[PDB]
């Protein structure tokens, strides 16, 4: 969508995998802000929001925080406190088209800075002076926005720019975006230093006989000392026994 | 509220719209070029007097938002060059009457033929048939006949026309403040409201007159081996003292002495510099050209060229279901759109042309931030240079050699590098006294000084003294040779060929430093030298909106005009020259002329 309209999605309750991007190796700008990307992906937060537009390459630098211009004040304004990342790329191969990819537009007039985090559609003609539009374009009175214009001869300040801004947000609401846990391989009857979600637990782990029930997890002992516990990947259960141990 | 925001406001918003109207007619333009169709032709029209109409529109609003209170000096150029109305300045009726006038006699200038008395039924237009026997046909009689019916079945017809068309131009200029048209094309020159880098219409004059004067021995001394040489060709037509004639010169009207080669050759027997035999073995067609001149764009420093212009322009001609125009045209189209369209043959001409051509386009993307109106040159004689300072060095031996294009084994000697200088000086130093003369001529013309009765008298005597030329037919009032031209007949201004011819050789000396190069400056070649290309791409980004005083600061450190890279150049030629004058009469007489004996 145009970038005074850009796409807003609600990532969450997902397992956001953020390497693929980070090591896809393809993206003019990537531009982390409060938190580099690499941190953020053995990180939970809350929510995520996705802002989708497209804008000129010169205007890439106007989507970032503390930035003013004339997509940054009437299309689309970060705050400051910038959370996320912007991921831009070339789209002249997707986005420009022979004799102009005039779709996509962008508020060039508009009367007041846009608040962060806002979005702006309005269609009204915007008057400049004292004279009333009356519903039509003229003299004191002009379209709010104007056509982005793509081609694939254009330049780098002039080509299209696909811009993802992910903003996230962690906050008193549950967190539910996070990225994907790395897990290790299995080692069984050999006294090593687990965590099972959480277990974090220190043993020998064997192949088990009892048998859990589907909703359960983990087992315990009558002492409320855990005993066996459920792989989170392969539903098996294994036997923790405490690391061999004694006087001497 | 204030005109400062307001005008600012309204210049962002127009610049965007009369770019995308721009590209919008300049791609009607091309789709005509590369297809001549009437739809294509009525797209071309319907285009362009939508974007004139909307040009109009947009200088109008603002001429009512005043320069008086804006400080801004880019915004200040732009809305200026938006009030330059120009023909508009005057009545409706006087615009249409001069646009009337202007299409009269370019129709003629173009449509114009010449029939052999011989065979009435059979007449031949100028191009090709006029220039082709011009450029082969050594006869005398042929020549001059051909010379005498050019002149006269369109310079009788054009003579009122031009007459018309220069007390109108006059016109206008007065009610633009302007003493004269001329005035009023060197005031794209005038730099104003710059702190040391203001420019007066007259000092380029004075500074164009001070050139010629420090030019004028190599020029004469060439003419005088040129003409010698016509002896050694004629011996019964020309005197050894006296000037040269007008149809001996090459051309219809003496611009190009290059035909002149073939007779005027230093050596005959020794080869002159072309590899297009090893071309054409290399297989190299078209899309070999463009490759090996992007390849030698990026040798220089500059960036890789964009995939849009080699998926959406055209090569070689489209067969034979559409025509396109063999013309070599760079388009810069608007939108950051860059195109060119020509018949590229597999020749070293057709590779020199097609590289001045991208370096053309590689002029446009260099201005491509620029607003719309300051997105081009600075002057008329800046694009144009910069892709002949490109195609000068790729025809260096040094550039085939290193392309593959010419051998290793190749000897360069004195004989090869005096043959290439003299060619250059009959395609380039020979045009110089001949442009200057000319639009000095248009310049009084359209001042009027020049009483109109004797304006022939004049031009003649101009033609002697200056150029060293006597026409082999007098003519009077009658005949208007000048306007014969195709500049004079187009409405085109004709000094852009000499500032351009002298910008590229300071930016040749410039880039030559830049590339530390040793020896003569023809053999320069700024191939592999990244310096040379940074420091063109300097001033090649800077666009309209510094002064050019200000560009040529910038490259070679000289503020105003220059010839020391000229003479650096013609060095060799210069000193061969004067050795083989020594037993020639130097300079020429006006007197002599080939109708008194
Ligand atoms: C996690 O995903 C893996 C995907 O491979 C699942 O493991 C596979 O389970 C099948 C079951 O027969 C085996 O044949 C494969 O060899 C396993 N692949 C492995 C271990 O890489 C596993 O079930 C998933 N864990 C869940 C759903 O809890």
């Amino acid at each position: 969508a145009s970038v005074y309209a850009w796409n807003r999605k609600r990532i969450s309750n997902c397992v956001a995998d953020y390497s693929v991007l980070y090591n896809s190796a393809s993206f003019s700008t990537f531009k982390c802000y409060g938190v580099s990307p690499t941190k953020l992906n053995d990180l939970c937060f809350t929510n995520v929001y996705a802002d989708s537009f497209v804008i000129r390459g010169d205007e890439v630098r106007q989507i970032a925080p503390g930035q003013t211009g004339k997509i940054a004040d009437y299309n689309y304004k970060l705050p400051d406190d910038f959370t996320g990342c912007v991921i831009a790329w070339n789209s002249n191969n997707l986005d420009s088209k022979v004799g102009g990819n005039y779709n996509y537009l962008y508020r060039l007039f508009r009367k007041s800075n846009l608040k962060p985090f806002e979005r702006d559609i309005s269609t009204e003609i915007y008057q400049a002076g004292s004279t009333p539009c009356n519903g039509v374009e003229g003299f004191n009175c002009y379209f709010p926005l104007q056509s982005y214009g793509f081609q694939p001869t254009n330049g780098v300040g002039y080509q299209p720019y696909r811009v993802v801004v992910l903003s996230f947000e962690l906050l008193h609401a549950p967190a539910t975006v996070c990225g994907p846990k790395k897990s290790t391989n299995l080692v069984k009857n050999k006294c090593v230093n687990f965590n099972f979600n959480g277990l974090t637990g220190t043993g020998v782990l064997t192949e088990s006989n009892k048998k859990f029930l589907p909703f359960q997890q983990f087992g315990r002992d009558i002492a409320d000392t855990t005993d066996a516990v459920r792989d989170p990947q392969t539903l098996e259960i294994l036997d923790i026994t405490p690391c061999s141990f004694g006087g001497v | 509220s204030t005109i400062e925001e307001q005008a600012k406001t309204f210049l962002d918003k127009f610049n965007h719209e009369a770019e995308d109207l721009f590209y919008q007619s300049s791609l009607a333009s091309w789709n005509y070029n590369t297809n001549i169709t009437e739809e294509n032709v009525q797209n071309m029209n319907n285009a362009g007097d939508k974007w004139s109409a909307f040009l109009k529109e947009q200088s109008t609003l603002a001429q009512m938002y005043p320069l008086q209170e804006i400080q801004n000096l880019t915004v200040k150029l732009q809305l200026q060059a938006l009030q330059q109305n120009g023909s508009s300045v005057l009545s409706e009726d006087k615009s249409k009457r001069l646009n009337t006038i202007l299409n009269t006699m370019s129709t003629i200038y173009s449509t114009g033929k010449v029939c052999n008395p011989d065979n009435p039924q059979e007449c031949l237009l100028l191009e090709p048939g006029l220039n082709e026997i011009m450029a082969n046909s050594l006869d005398y009689n042929e020549r001059l006949w051909a010379w005498e019916s050019w002149r006269s079945e369109v310079g009788k017809q054009l003579r009122p026309l031009y007459e018309e068309y220069v007390v109108l131009k006059n016109e206008m200029a007065r009610a633009n403040h302007y003493e004269d048209y001329g005035d009023y094309w060197r005031g794209d020159y005038e730099v104003n409201g710059v702190d040391g880098y203001d420019y007066s219409r007259g000092q380029l004059i004075e500074d164009v007159e001070h050139t010629f004067e420090e030019i004028k021995p190599l020029y004469e001394h060439l003419h005088a081996y040129v003409r010698a040489k016509l002896m050694n060709a004629y011996p019964s037509y020309i005197s050894p003292i006296g000037c040269l004639p007008a149809h001996l010169l090459g051309d219809m009207w003496g611009r190009f002495w290059t035909n002149l080669y073939s007779l005027t050759v230093p050596f005959g027997q020794k080869p002159n510099i072309d590899v297009t035999d090893a071309m054409v073995d290399q297989a190299w067609d078209a899309q070999r050209i463009f490759k090996e001149a992007e390849k030698f764009f990026v040798s220089v420093g500059l960036p890789n060229m964009t995939q849009g212009f080699w998926e959406n322009s055209m090569l070689t001609d489209p067969g034979n279901v559409q025509k396109a125009v063999c013309h070599p045209t760079a388009w810069d189209l608007g939108k950051g759109d860059f195109r060119i369209l020509m018949c590229t043959k597999v020749t070293m001409d057709d590779f020199l042309t097609a590289h001045h051509e991208m370096g053309h386009i590689q002029y446009d993307m260099a201005y491509a931030a620029q607003p719309f109106l300051l997105r081009n040159g600075a002057n008329e004689g800046f694009h144009e240079a910069v892709g002949e300072i490109m195609s000068l060095s790729a025809a260096t031996p040094k550039h085939l050699k290193s392309i593959g294009l010419l051998s290793p084994d190749f000897q360069e000697d004195n004989e090869t590098e005096i043959n290439f200088l003299l060619k250059q000086a009959l395609t380039i130093v020979g045009t110089l006294p001949f442009t200057y003369m000319l639009e000095k001529w248009r310049w009084m013309v359209f001042k009027g000084e020049i009483p109109k009765d004797q304006w022939m008298k004049k031009w003649w005597e101009m033609k002697r003294e200056i150029v060293g030329v006597v026409e082999p037919v007098p003519h009077d009032e009658t005949y208007c040779d000048p306007a014969s031209l195709f500049h004079v007949s187009n409405d085109y201004s004709f000094i852009r060929y000499y500032t351009r011819t002298l910008y590229q050789f300071q930016f040749q000396e410039a880039l030559c430093q830049a590339a530390k190069h040793e020896g003569p400056l023809h053999k320069c070649d700024i191939s592999n030298s990244t310096e040379a290309g940074q420091k063109l791409f300097n001033m090649l980004r800077l666009g309209k909106s510094e002064p050019w005083t200000l560009a040529l600061e910038n490259v070679v450190g000289a503020k105003n005009m220059n010839v020391r890279p000229l003479l650096n150049y013609f060095e060799p030629l210069f000193t061969w020259l004067k050795d083989q004058n020594k037993n020639s009469f130097v300079g020429w007489s006006t007197d002599w002329s080939p109708y008194a004996d």
